[PDB]
Parts: structure tokens; sequence; C-alpha cells
């Protein structure tokens, strides 16, 4: 199978800005070669074909670039419309094959993360199970790092991340940590901590709180 | 002019089988080659399946060779894709696309197949008590299978209001969070109720969220 | 492995107002392609007419699904020219291959 790969996998820009996407090919494939963008929620659409024509109905800000193994989506004087997500596509040899996707964000100001915790609640713990999430609300750029301690003891394998889509109003993002535990170990330990790190931080974060 | 619609995304057992169907409408649909595309909830794209206008010649991914069929009838402009021995990993949004050319030039919205083994049930919906500026939230947890919808006080509440993409545990059962932020002023006065809608158990839920 | 398609008769002349028609014949392995009807304009620029499966430009299968009539409708002077077809195959392996060029020559009622 022909391998697609994307550079960068992701890259911030503002309104006006003319950026560049790459693709790579890891066989010749010629001009047969299809750039799509798509917004969360919805199906792709076609931008560009046969590696540079533009698809009837896209704005000609468009555009794209190579033959052989190489192409190079363009879009100027970027519009907010824009900030999405594009995957290149072979269309040469099947099994057909999309590259990784390339994510565009709107670029804001560098934000903190307001961070907070919330303990399980009573009527959880009755249920058998206990639930400790730490949140990290709009915050600018997305890539951030959570960590949790109980009674100083590094927590790994038991929490999940989940992260929302950038906002519409102040172009930010928030981040969700849960950290899970049985009732009866959950009820062993006394502190428990998450620890934040991001760039609009000049050190880490620590929240906590006392069980009890 | 261009109309995709598929139908058939349900909860099968995996090994099990499944046909969806994508109604077509807008162009000849006879003389176009179709093709099906999937994605897996937070992944990219690939391609699945692909047929010519006349039905003669089909192709196959390999991760579904042996195991998927596709096919049409072009008397009623339908396309069809029979899934076959269904793994946890076919669970995906899939995606019927017109096929004439180089390139996939439009997408229907897709419809979502769940494999999986555990059985449907709504959520268990926990507060996430507030302990200037207050965080407060409901937990939704354990349900099956996707979709849920969250609001905040049947709408009135929408400002702040973070609802995050749901994660599956290592239970295989789903779970998020919906957080807002209001001011600490308000909590001794106003009332903040989570409303969590889950239609595949017919489970509709209103938590009403309090200081601790 | 297939070689690329004919478009004869290699110089076409019909008279202002009648009908022009070229025919493109293409072996077909499969019926997964798209075959297209293109103009060459002397600054060695290349216009899409119209492509089969599908104005004044049409393109007919023949019953042996190889010939393809190519026809211009209402020929103008103006549609003297250059002209060509080229077959693309769409799967498993994508691949154009362009026709020899003819010449369509519309000459004056």
């Amino acid at each position: 199978d022909i391998q697609m790969t994307q550079s960068p996998s992701s890259l911030s820009a503002s309104v006006g800005d003319s950026i560049t996407i790459t693709c790579r090919a890891s066989l010749s494939i010629n001009t047969f070669l299809n750039w799509y963008q798509q917004k969360p929620g919805k199906a792709p659409n076609l931008l560009i074909y046969a590696a540079s024509s533009l698809h009837g109905g896209v704005p000609s800000r468009f555009s794209g670039s190579g033959s052989g193994t190489d192409f190079t989506l363009t879009i100027r004087t970027l519009q907010p419309e824009d900030f999405a997500t594009y995957y290149c596509q072979q269309s040469s040899n099947t099994p057909f094959t999309f590259g990784p996707g390339t994510v565009v964000d709107f670029r804001r100001t560098v934000a903190a993360p307001s961070v907070f915790i919330f303990p399980p609640s009573d009527e959880q713990l009755k249920s058998g199970t206990a639930s400790v999430v730490c949140l990290l609300n709009n915050f600018y750029p997305r890539e951030a790092k959570v960590q949790w301690k109980v009674d100083n003891a590094l927590q790994s394998g038991n929490s999940q991340e989940s992260v929302t889509e950038q906002d519409s109003k102040d172009s930010t993002y928030s981040l969700s940590s849960t950290l899970t535990l049985s009732k009866a170990d959950y009820e062993k330990h006394k502190v428990y901590a998450c620890e934040v790190t991001h760039q609009g931080l000049s050190s880490p974060v620590t929240k906590s709180f006392n069980r009890g | 002019e261009v109309q995709l619609l598929e139908s058939g995304g349900v909860l099968v057992q995996p090994g099990g089988s499944l046909r969806l169907s994508c109604a077509a409408s807008g162009f000849t649909f006879s003389n176009f080659g179709m093709t099906w595309v999937r994605q897996a909830p937070g992944k990219g794209l690939e391609w699945v399946s692909g047929i010519s206008g006349g039905g003669r010649d089909t192709y196959f991914a390999d991760s579904v060779k042996g195991r998927f069929t596709i096919s049409r009838d072009n008397s009623k402009n339908t396309l069809y894709l029979q899934m076959n021995s269904l793994k946890g990993e076919d669970t995906a949004v899939y995606y019927c696309v017109k096929w004439g050319n180089i390139y996939f030039d439009y997408w229907g919205q897709g419809t979502l197949v769940t494999v999986s083994s555990a059985s449907t049930k709504g959520p268990s919906v926990f507060p996430l008590a507030p302990s200037g500026t207050a965080a407060l939230g409901c937990l939704v947890k354990d349900y099956f299978p996707e979709p849920v919808t969250v609001s905040w006080n049947s709408g009135a509440l929408t400002s702040g209001v973070h609802t995050f993409p749901a994660v599956l545990q290592s239970s295989g059962l789903y779970s998020l969070s919906s957080v807002v932020t209001v001011p600490s002023s308000s909590l001794g006065t106003q009332t903040y109720i989570c409303n969590v809608n889950h239609k595949p158990s017919n489970t509709k839920v209103d938590k009403k969220v309090e200081p601790k | 492995p297939w070689n690329p398609p004919t478009f004869s008769p290699a110089l076409l002349v019909v008279t202002e107002g009648d009908n022009a028609t070229f025919t493109c014949s293409f072996s077909n392995t499969s019926e997964s392609f798209v075959l297209n009807w293109y103009r060459m304009s002397p600054s060695n620029q290349t216009d899409k007419l119209a492509a089969f499966p599908e104005s004044r430009f049409r393109v007919t299968q023949l019953p042996n699904g190889r010939d393809f009539h190519m026809s211009v409708v209402r020929a103008r002077r103006n549609d003297s020219g250059t002209y060509l077809c080229g077959a693309i195959s769409l799967a498993p392996k994508a691949q154009i291959k362009e026709s020899l060029r003819a010449e369509l020559r519309v000459t004056e009622r």
C-alpha cells in the first residue's frame, strides 16, 4: 500500500496569512493526488484534484502543487472558515489511501488554564466506584500535560483525557482528565492531586484536595 | 443537486452481519462509480470498497476483504455495503461517496456503526459540585452506545459550557463530562440543572447540581 | 497492459452548420474508466469538451464498448482546430493515455 504522510500535523495561523501543508507519497503517484477539508461533525469535501485542479465552488485562495512524491496545499489570505483539518489522498493505486491529516487552528494569544479539581460525589461512591475530575478551562495553545498523584504516588494507566474543539468566541480549548478508582481504593488514600503543565504557566500548577 | 443519504448504522455484536444503504439523487446514478469510506471516532479516513458504474468491478481494502461485499441497484439509485463477520475495529462512521473519476467529489454525512458486545444502557449522571468564578458540571458515566446530548437549564445556560467528547472506558462503556463556569455570587440563588438524553436506551435525566 | 486510444479520422472536413463526428476507440479491460474529449489550442493549451460517462459536444458509446462517437453539433468555423481523446483508468491502477491528435476543418457554406 502507498503510505501518505503529511507535514506539519498541526499548525496555528492568523486570518489573512498564507500557509502551506505538505503531503508525501511513499511511491511516485504522478499527479493522482487529491486534497480534502473536514470540519468537526461533518463529512469531508473535495478541494483539489489531479494535484493542482480546483474543484468547482472552492474559493480560489486554495491551490495545490507537485508531482511524483511531494505535494503542497497552499491557502492564501486564510479566512475564518478555513480553520479545519486537511487530508491528502492518492488516487493512483487501490487501496486508495489518505494522509493522517493536518489541523489548522486559529492563533490567539497564549492563555493559561484555569484549573479545577472535583472529588467524587457521595452519590457515585454509593455505587462502588470513584471518579476524580481535573478540568483545564479556556487555554491556548492546545498542548498541555496532566499528571495525577495520590498520596504522592504517580498515577498511570487509570486516567483518561478529553479535549474540546477550539471555541468559536474566544478561540480557546478546554480539557478534562478523569481518574477512575474503586471505592475501596479511593477510601484508602488521603491527598488527591493533579499537576498541570502548559506554556501559559511559568511553572507546573498542582491542585489537590483531602478526602474528608 | 447531489444528495447521498446513508442509513443503517446500529449497534451490532462482533461476528454479526449488517447492511448499510445509501440513496443517491441529483446525478445519473448508473453513470458513476461509487465508493464507501469510513472514519473511526477521533481517527482519520480509511477507504473501504468501491464499485464501477455497471456493477461488474469491485475493490476492497485488505482489512475488509473476505468480509465486506459492495453492491448496487440502479433501478432504485441505491448503493449497499454488506458487512459480514464484524470486528470491533469496524466501529466507524461510514460515508457514501460518488466515484466517477480520479477524485471523490461528493460525500454523504455518514452513518455510525457500533460493533461491541456491551449491552445498551442509559447513563449514570453524577454531580460535579462547586466547592469570583466557580466551576460545576455533570459526570455522564457508563452509557452505551453513542450518542448523548447535554444541555444546562434546558438551554438557558450556554456561556462557558464545555461538553466534552465521550471517551470509551476500559469497561467498553462511554463516559463524558459537561462543565460550566458561573459567578460564585449566584450559587445560593440560581439553580443549575444538566439535561441528559440518551435515545438508544430511551433515557432522560434532569440532574440538579448543588454546592456541597 | 493496454495501448493508447486511437482518434479517427486524422483529418475530418465538414461544412459550417453540419455535424462533425470523430471516433475514439479504446480497448476496455473493465468499466472503471473515464474517457475525455480534448481540444488543443494553437498555444498548446488543452480544454476538456466532454467526458464519457457524461451542450454542443457529445460522446456516445457504440455497442462494442470499444468505439466512441465524439460529435460537434452545428459545427462553427472557429471549431476548426486540433482534437484528441484521452482514456483514464481509475482502478486498480490509475493511468491516462492520450490518442494521437486529429484535425477538424470546418469550411464556409
